[PDB]
């Protein structure tokens, strides 16, 4: 080749990832309606272990063996950004349920919102510390970057250490919330939207906060140079886009819709 | 486009058992079912 | 070796291969799905005796034509085989995940196929609207199963879509703009844009549907303060995009098929095609409640929805005139393929004709949920992507193969085709105007006529498959090989040759600046 | 920690034709092997799943 | 600099996160759980749930969240 | 506080070697679009392969959407056969 | 892996009716399978 | 309703029907016309030796080709908008009549003065009286007063409907939770049939709706008789 | 008073705040009269207009959930 684009050996973790995919939708089903959660969780393990040696190998492919070329690098910037785009999308729909619901609220909630019977959180209690403890993460991230362009492996240690430490405190602070509301995702189109657009958020959370322990264990062994991170990249933007979601959710279904 | 003269020609005989066979595959196992449907 | 290959590829021309063969599969399954369809109406009178399995049949029809026909041949298999030669590309960007978008479709279709067998299936209507979708009136497994294979063929598409964009934008030659690539690159990039952004809705509301089915949400249900309506709007804010996501690849393939068979070196007005394409990828955006015009919604967003709709028609209208200027002083070949890429120019015409008549909310209130609807679509979906899919097949059949089809059956094959079609469709106009529902399995006894009439079209086209496999038999029978072929100079695809090597470009071209 | 990236560098460059998945040693063979076994045995119970949940 | 935005984390993020912490340690303490009333558009069931006996959400917190039938 | 690798100290490979190339103005991979001659028979544009043919895309006119591909061969200067700019081949 | 017409496929084109039997069996499949799920669900 | 072999609209019931006929035919004049244009000029392309292969400018053309469409478009979408806001205008009914959708058949409530309501079935096939339509008649009519502006408001007590007149123009679609309204007059008694216009589940194409459009003084009694 | 007239408030094809609206202001009439024991007929006209556009079994449902007090509206 005199290309510096990247021929990638067969996979079969394509394969093993579509079959998760349907182990984990069969098994869905099989917990929904045949009362069991066999398959489920066979689909979750496989799903685990793909995604464990697929990225192994990128790593494999990129720090050990070089294919990562500035053409492919510049290739993977696109495919992040373009899969945020996708996960924005994917809470658009649920702020538009949000909206929709709230905008016009029906006479079964008593035609007003919050519905009758609906005792909101107080938004300047613990959904505050929360906002607090993202946008507190957002600063700590970008002391991280600093750091690792700087040639600095203390800080930018410390300052990723504390960015998953608040990233930790963000995930226990809202499963405490979700113990404590007095209000369930059974409590009408209220608790639907705020369980199910919190819950995917809260998700996004646990997956950012994995990413960003993946980058702290990698920085550990040395793997990024001082120009070149791409994984830590991808973390940094993805745990930006968690935490502007959060802030759309905060603003959204916490304070003007309580 | 240009091409060679076929490495295994198909003579018409053999067309009309490919194309026999063919519509047989799609025929006959449909028309088993829809003959059946009352019995179903 | 086999499986490393064929299981384990990463190979954009070996994927291809696996969604042209997984798309002709699925055209099979929704063939005789359609079949079932026109044999239940062909006589007054009720021949399943069960219209839950009727409804079955119907919405299991769409899902099958719709994501494991064409997307998967328009986008997988057109799309991996070509955009990577067109650009001068060594493959796809991300290689191993485009392996997994293909892999995705088969469970995905497995899930679909689930459905239909247990309880007694999902007789919803592919658009799967609530409270009949829901856990009362569909209960069991037979929604959920569909719900999954939805998920299942979006993740195939949206990481689909990141690699079209990707690679589109980041491995052409350094000195390539995006205006010095193809229409069908355009087309192909413009539909991974659409993609992108529809189907995450399509996923919201899809997982809204599935929680109010099993989490005692109420996003749907009134009980709760829930809305039927919102689903409709997240479905149809995907569903929109979806008919020009169906559409786009073939606009892309026609452009080629015309400009190749009229002895062009490139086809009439290059950046208005560029530009009509993007025209009609962001109005498919802003138009959706057009689905939606007897729901109740107020004057003003009907009159909003109506004018919009039809802005469409403008950048439509570029494209119509572009190809047939593109013909305008051709050295016309009478190529199969060319008269496919014909049929398609005009059959797409009329049935964007009747989509400008459905965009009028008024008429609209009459005409929706009747046989005009499906009129409508089985003309601009059904015969357009059909036609364009044959014109793309029997064009690049020799590339993909290195083999001929014979030309003569593929003239028959056309023949029969544009007769089924157009005997099977047509009527359906005459059946909507008098006030024809659809959706029904059977009929007043007025509307008898065209119904027959209508289920006897359907056969023709059934011949027209049939001969279809044998045609592609008879190609792979005989194996003559090909040797050249013309206009190599303005059709990149072709220059390695036929089939190309595994890999091509490992020594990329030379564009000067 | 110590930085012993140049030595899974030589291990990975090394011109033994593994794939990259299978390049780490023995260890990648058995998690391939666990992966796939669970894989395609849970795909066959998902079908027999299929079987059982397709009849009253 | 990192210099700039280590300054930020100590200096205004990390401040910020405590000050906020203070003012939720101060507002604890359980609030008093209002009358129930078996409102049709709450404690929604169209569905057993998938686990426990059916009824109970999934952080059901007996204290706070009653069942369609009220409090346990 | 220093302990991050440079790439200059890590970089591997490919990528390694397309690093040490272009610090030599030198770019065996292809990153960069060649800059044209006047494309006459005594000044052709100088095609680099590491084989005996490479294929030529010819944008004759700045701005043309048309792109003209043809094989170029070892031996004697080709020509666009849409424009007449002059080709060879450097093996 | 072989390269060029007849090899560049998941299927073997060596014996021209061997394929048209896996041709028959793969799109006879498709087109039967409906067929058979109406006779499932009408025999339930 | 329909006859057999028909090509076009029921023939209309209301003045508004009426005017979807007009804007009908101006729309598919504009249709055919479009059509023809596109076949007749492939068919022009493609019937000469004569050939022209070189580079086309493409601006001067596409002026013609955005402007005519844009023009004829407008032609469309004014008197479609006049038609629009006419339905839409303020009419002043003298009678509200509900329309309530289920699994399979429709209650109608007259709940202006009395408690009139009632079930509307299709009649079996087995059941049709000589000269009677398969599918279309109904054991109860939905009997209202010819000549007279009608409100009807459209729900649903489970799943989805849709309630249709052709004749009248009529489609409303009836939601759970929603009070959907549109007005109906008829210029003339008689017989006016329509069928359930959204999925509904097995027996959608088995719910119709037949209107009686007869003098207010028959359909006072009547409603007296139906208490 | 032959049927409920047009109402600026609720010009649109979505009348269920209008049927929603009427029931309220009735219930609310008729309490703000029985509490004084003033006369329930200056409620006449909000009876006529919710009776004309409420589904009975809206009417039937509303009624059943303020006499168990599960009405979640304000009367
Ligand atoms: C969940 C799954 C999500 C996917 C995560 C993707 C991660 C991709 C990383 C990867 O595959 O690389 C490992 C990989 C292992 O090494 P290698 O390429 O296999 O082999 C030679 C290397 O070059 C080695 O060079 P090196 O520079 O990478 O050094 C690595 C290693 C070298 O050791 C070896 O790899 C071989 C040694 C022989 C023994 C093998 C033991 C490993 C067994 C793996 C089991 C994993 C299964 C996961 C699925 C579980 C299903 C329930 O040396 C060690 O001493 C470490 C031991 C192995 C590290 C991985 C351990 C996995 C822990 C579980 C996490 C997964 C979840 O090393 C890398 O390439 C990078 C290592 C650094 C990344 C580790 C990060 C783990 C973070 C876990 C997240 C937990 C989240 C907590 C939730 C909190 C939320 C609020
Ligand atoms: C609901 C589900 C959704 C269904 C989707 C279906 C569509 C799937 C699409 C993908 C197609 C399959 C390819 C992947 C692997 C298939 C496994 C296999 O054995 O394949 C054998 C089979 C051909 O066998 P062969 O000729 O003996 O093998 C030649 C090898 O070179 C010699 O290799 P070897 O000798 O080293 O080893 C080969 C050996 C064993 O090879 C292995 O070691 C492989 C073992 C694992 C294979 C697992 C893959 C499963 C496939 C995915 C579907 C699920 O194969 C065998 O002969 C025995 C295995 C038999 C397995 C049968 C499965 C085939 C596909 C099933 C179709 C749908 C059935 C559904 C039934 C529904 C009824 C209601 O490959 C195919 O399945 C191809 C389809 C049959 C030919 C149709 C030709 C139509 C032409 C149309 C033209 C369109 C293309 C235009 C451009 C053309 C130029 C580029
Ligand atoms: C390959 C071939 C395969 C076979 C194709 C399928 C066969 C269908 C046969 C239809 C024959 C109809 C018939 O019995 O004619 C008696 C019929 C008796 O005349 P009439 O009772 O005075 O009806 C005049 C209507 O009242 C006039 O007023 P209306 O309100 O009754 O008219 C509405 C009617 C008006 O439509 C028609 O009159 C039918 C047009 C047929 C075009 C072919 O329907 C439509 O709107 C049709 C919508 C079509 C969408 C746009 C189609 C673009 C056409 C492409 C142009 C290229 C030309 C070649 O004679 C005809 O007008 C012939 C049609
Ligand atoms: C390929 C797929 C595809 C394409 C491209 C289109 C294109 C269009 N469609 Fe269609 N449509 C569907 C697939 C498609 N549609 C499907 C599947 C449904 C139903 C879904 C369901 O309910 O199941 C549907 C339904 C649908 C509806 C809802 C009807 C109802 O349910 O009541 C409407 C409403 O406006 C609509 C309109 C249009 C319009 C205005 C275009 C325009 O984009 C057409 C533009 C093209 C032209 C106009 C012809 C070429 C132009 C010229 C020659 C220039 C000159 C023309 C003029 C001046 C007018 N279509
Ligand atoms: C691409 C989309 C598509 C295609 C191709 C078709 C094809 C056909 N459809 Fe339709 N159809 C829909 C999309 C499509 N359909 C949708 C979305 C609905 C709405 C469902 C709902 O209401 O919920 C519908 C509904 C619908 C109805 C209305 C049902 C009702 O309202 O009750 C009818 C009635 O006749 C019908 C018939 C047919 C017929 C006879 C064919 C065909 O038989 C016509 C001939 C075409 C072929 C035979 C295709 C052949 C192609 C291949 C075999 C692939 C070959 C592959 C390669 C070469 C690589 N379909
Ligand atoms: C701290 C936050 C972390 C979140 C993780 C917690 C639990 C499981 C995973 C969550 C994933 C996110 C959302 C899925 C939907 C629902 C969960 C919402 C969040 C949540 O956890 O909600 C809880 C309910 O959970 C329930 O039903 C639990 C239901 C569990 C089953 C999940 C169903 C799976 C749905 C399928 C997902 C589809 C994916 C689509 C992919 C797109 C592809 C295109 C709230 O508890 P409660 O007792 O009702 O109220 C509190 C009263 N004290
Ligand atoms: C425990 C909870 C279970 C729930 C399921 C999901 C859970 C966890 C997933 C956590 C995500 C971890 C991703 C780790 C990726 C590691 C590989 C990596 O980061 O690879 C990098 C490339 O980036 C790349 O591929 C970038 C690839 C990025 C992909 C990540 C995207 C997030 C994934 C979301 C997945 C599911 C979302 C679904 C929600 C609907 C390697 O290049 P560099 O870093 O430049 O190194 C090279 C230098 O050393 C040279 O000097
Ligand atoms: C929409 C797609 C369908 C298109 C129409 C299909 C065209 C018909 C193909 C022939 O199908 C066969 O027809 C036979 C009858 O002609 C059936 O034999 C049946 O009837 C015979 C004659 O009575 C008996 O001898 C057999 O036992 C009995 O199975 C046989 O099963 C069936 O396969
Ligand atoms: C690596 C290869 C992949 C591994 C495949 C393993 C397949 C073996 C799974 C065992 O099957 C289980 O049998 C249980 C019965 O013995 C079921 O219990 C469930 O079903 C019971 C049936 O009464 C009920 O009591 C309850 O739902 C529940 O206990 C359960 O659903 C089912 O999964
Ligand atoms: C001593 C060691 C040096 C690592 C090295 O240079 O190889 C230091 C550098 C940065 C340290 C980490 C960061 O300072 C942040 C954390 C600080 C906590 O007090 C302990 C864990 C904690 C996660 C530290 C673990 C470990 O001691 C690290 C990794
Ligand atoms: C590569 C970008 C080219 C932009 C051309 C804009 C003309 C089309 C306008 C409508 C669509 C714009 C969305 C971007
Ligand atoms: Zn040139």
């Amino acid at each position: 080749q005199t290309h510096a684009y990247h021929m990638v050996n067969p996979s079969p973790w394509p394969l093993t990832g579509a079959l998760s995919a349907l182990l984990m939708t069969s098994g869905l089903t099989m917990w929904f309606h045949f009362n069991s959660m066999t398959l489920l969780m066979i689909g979750l393990t496989t799903n685990m272990l793909t995604m464990y040696q697929w990225w192994r190998d990128v790593i494999r492919e990129s720090t050990f063996q070089g294919h990562h070329t500035p053409a492919v690098q510049k290739g993977l910037r696109y495919g992040m950004i373009l899969f945020i785009i996708s996960e924005v999308l994917f809470f658009t729909g649920f702020f538009w349920a949000f909206y929709h619901s709230s905008l016009a609220p029906t006479p079964e909630l008593g035609g007003c919102w919050p519905p009758t019977g609906i005792h909101p959180l107080n938004p300047l209690e613990v959904p505050l510390l929360n906002t607090s403890v993202l946008l507190a993460s957002g600063v700590s991230i970008t002391w991280a970057h600093h750091s690792l362009m700087e040639g600095d492996r203390k800080h930018m240690l410390q300052a990723l250490f504390i960015t998953i430490t608040l990233g930790v405190y963000f995930t226990l602070l809202q499963a405490s919330e979700y113990y404590e509301a007095p209000f369930t995702i059974s409590d009408g189109v209220y608790g639907s939207t705020f369980f199910v657009a919190t819950g995917f958020h809260g998700l996004h959370v646990i997956i950012g906060s994995t990413f960003l322990i993946v980058c702290f264990f990698r920085q550990l062994k040395f793997h990024f140079t001082s120009n070149h991170h791409f994984g830590f990249e991808a973390a940094a933007w993805y745990w930006h886009f968690v935490d502007v979601v959060w802030l759309f959710l905060y603003v959204s279904i916490y304070w003007w819709g309580s | 486009i240009t091409a060679k003269p076929a490495k295994t020609p198909t003579s018409p005989k053999e067309q009309a058992i490919g194309l026999s066979v063919t519509f047989l595959s799609f025929l006959l196992p449909a028309g088993w079912v829809l003959y059946h449907l009352d019995n179903y | 070796m086999f499986i490393n290959r064929w299981l384990f590829s990463t190979n954009h021309k070996d994927i291809g291969t696996l969604y042209l063969l997984f798309g002709a599969w699925a055209g099979m399954v929704g063939t005789a799905l359609s079949l079932l369809i026109r044999a239940e109406l062909g006589q007054p009178g009720t021949l399943l005796g069960d219209d839950q399995i009727y409804n079955v049949v119907v919405t299991a029809h769409a899902f099958v034509m719709i994501f494991f026909m064409v997307m998967p041949i328009m986008i997988g298999g057109f799309g991996n085989w070509l955009v990577p030669l067109m650009i001068g590309a060594p493959d796809m960007a991300f290689p191993r995940m485009n392996n997994m978008s293909f892999w995705l479709l088969p469970p995905s279709f497995l899930l679909l196929l689930a459905s239909s067998m247990v309880e007694a299936g999902a007789g919803t209507g592919w658009t799967v609207y609530p409270p009949l979708a829901g856990n009362l009136a569909h209960a069991g497994a037979s929604v959920d199963l569909t719900i999954f294979s939805l998920h299942l063929a979006g993740v195939s598409s949206i990481l689909g879509a990141i690699n079209f964009i990707t690679t589109i934008i980041n491995m052409k030659p350094p000195a390539m703009s995006q205006y010095q690539t193809p229409l069908f690159v355009w087309s192909v990039m413009i539909t991974a844009v659409l993609l992108l952004l529809s189907l995450p809705v399509l996923a919201a509301g899809i997982t809204m549907l599935l929680t109010d089915r099993n989490l005692n949400t109420t996003f749907f249900d009134p009980a709760g303060g829930g809305d039927p309506i919102l689903y409709q709007h997240l479905f149809w804010f995907f569903g929109h995009p979806e008919v020009y996501i169906l559409i786009l690849p073939g606009f892309g393939m026609i452009s080629h098929i015309v400009t190749y068979y009229s002895g062009k070196k490139e086809p009439f007005g290059y950046m208005g095609m560029v530009w009509a394409m993007m025209s009609i990828g962001f109005l498919g955006f802003i138009v959706w409640a057009h689905h939606m015009f007897t729901v109740g919604m107020d004057v003003d967003t009907r009159a909003y929805f109506t004018s919009a709709t039809m802005i469409i028609a403008i950048p439509t209208g570029v494209k119509v005139f572009s190809w047939l200027a593109t013909l305008h002083g051709g050295n016309i070949k009478w190529s199969p393929a060319m008269m496919w890429a014909l049929g398609f120019i005009f059959l797409f015409t009329v049935g964007g004709l009747t989509g400008i008549v459905l965009a009028n909310s008024s008429l609209d209130i009459v005409l929706h949920d009747t046989y005009y609807v499906v009129a409508h679509f089985h003309y601009v979906l059904s015969m357009g992507a059909v036609f364009a899919i044959m014109g793309g097949f029997v064009h690049w059949f020799p590339l993909f193969s290195g083999y001929t089809l014979n030309d003569t059956w593929a003239k028959i094959h056309f023949a029969i085709m544009f007769v089924g079609v157009n005997m099977t469709f047509f009527p359906q106009h005459f059946l909507g105007l008098s006030g024809m529902p659809r959706r029904y399995s059977d009929y007043p006894d007025a509307y008898t006529m065209w119904n027959t009439i209508s289920s006897m079209g359907s056969f023709i086209s059934l011949t027209a498959v049939m001969l279809m496999v044998f045609i592609i038999w008879e190609a792979f029978a005989s194996k003559r090989e090909v040797l050249t072929v013309d206009l190599t100079t303005t059709n990149l695809e072709w220059l390695n040759g036929c089939p190309p090597p595994y890999h091509t470009f490992e020594e990329p071209t030379y564009v000067n600046l | 920690f110590e930085n012993r990236v140049a030595e899974k560098q030589k291990l990975f460059q090394e011109d033994n034709g593994l794939p990259v998945h299978l390049k780490g040693g023995a260890t990648d063979n058995i998690l391939y092997r666990v992966t796939m076994t669970l894989c395609l045995g849970g795909t066959l119970y998902s079908l027999y799943c299929l079987g059982w949940a397709s009849f009253p | 600099g990192a210099r700039t935005w280590r300054f930020l984390t100590f200096g205004l993020a990390l401040p910020s996160v405590a000050l906020c912490t203070l003012n939720s340690w101060l507002h604890s303490g359980h609030r008093e759980r209002p009358a129930f009333i078996p409102y049709h558009h709450l404690r929604i069931r169209t569905k057993p749930f998938s686990w426990g006996d059916g009824n109970h959400t999934f952080f059901h917190n007996p204290r706070v969240n009653p069942l369609p039938t009220g409090y346990e | 506080g220093g302990g991050v690798p440079t790439d200059e100290e890590q970089a591997t490979g490919l990528e390694r070697e397309v690093m040490l190339a272009a610090r030599k103005g030198q770019d065996p991979y292809n990153i960069l679009a060649p800059k044209a001659t006047s494309g006459t028979k005594e000044d052709p544009n100088l095609v680099p392969s590491i084989t005996n043919k490479r294929i030529v895309g010819c944008i004759c006119e700045e701005d043309n959407s048309t792109v003209i591909w043809f094989w170029l061969h070892k031996g004697e200067a080709q020509r666009c056969p849409s424009c007449g700019t002059h080709y060879k081949l450097v093996p | 892996y072989e390269e060029g017409p007849g090899k560049n496929i998941p299927f073997s084109v060596e014996n021209k009716w061997r394929l048209l039997a896996m041709m028959t069996l793969f799109f006879g499949s498709g087109f039967a399978a409906p067929f058979f799920i109406v006779r499932h669900q009408l025999l339930k | 309703m329909a006859y057999p072999m028909q090509l076009g609209f029921q023939d209309a019931t209301s003045p508004i029907m009426e005017e979807l006929l007009h804007f009908h035919d101006h729309t598919l004049m504009i249709v055919f016309l479009i059509s023809s244009l596109v076949l007749y000029i492939i068919s022009l392309m493609l019937t000469t030796k004569l050939t022209h292969t070189s580079t086309m400018d493409a601006q001067e053309v596409e002026t013609i080709w955005t402007i005519l469409p844009a023009i004829i478009l407008i032609l469309i979408a004014l008197p479609s908008l006049r038609i629009l806001y006419m339905m839409d205008e303020i009419n002043n009914p003298s009678l509200t009549v509900k329309t309530m959708g289920h699994q399979w058949y429709w209650s109608y409530e007259y709940t202006d003065y009395e408690d009139l309501s009632f079930d509307s079935y299709m009649i079996p096939t087995s059941e049709l009286k000589p000269g009677e339509l398969r599918l279309l008649e109904v054991d109860n009519r939905v009997v209202l007063p010819m000549e007279m502006t009608i409100r009807m408001l459209v729900s649903s007590e489970d799943v989805l409907h849709s309630w249709a007149v052709p004749s009248l123009g009529l489609k409303t679609d009836a939601i759970p939770g929603r009070l959907n309204q549109t007005t109906l007059m008829s210029s003339r008694p008689g017989l006016y049939y329509g069928q359930c216009s959204e999925i509904c589940g097995s027996n959608h194409s088995f719910m119709p709706i037949v209107l009686e459009l007869v003098p207010l003084k028959y359909f006072e009694k009547w409603s007296a008789s139906m208490l | 008073y032959q049927t409920a007239p047009f109402d600026s408030r609720f010009p649109n094809q979505n009348q269920t705040r209008n049927c929603w609206q009427n029931y309220l202001d009735f219930h609310r009439c008729e309490k703000a009269m029985t509490a004084k024991g003033g006369d329930v007929s200056v409620c006449e006209w909000y009876r006529r207009v919710y009776k004309s556009l409420c589904p009975i079994s809206w009417v039937s449902t509303w009624d059943d959930r303020r006499a168990e007090g599960t009405f979640p509206g304000k009367i």
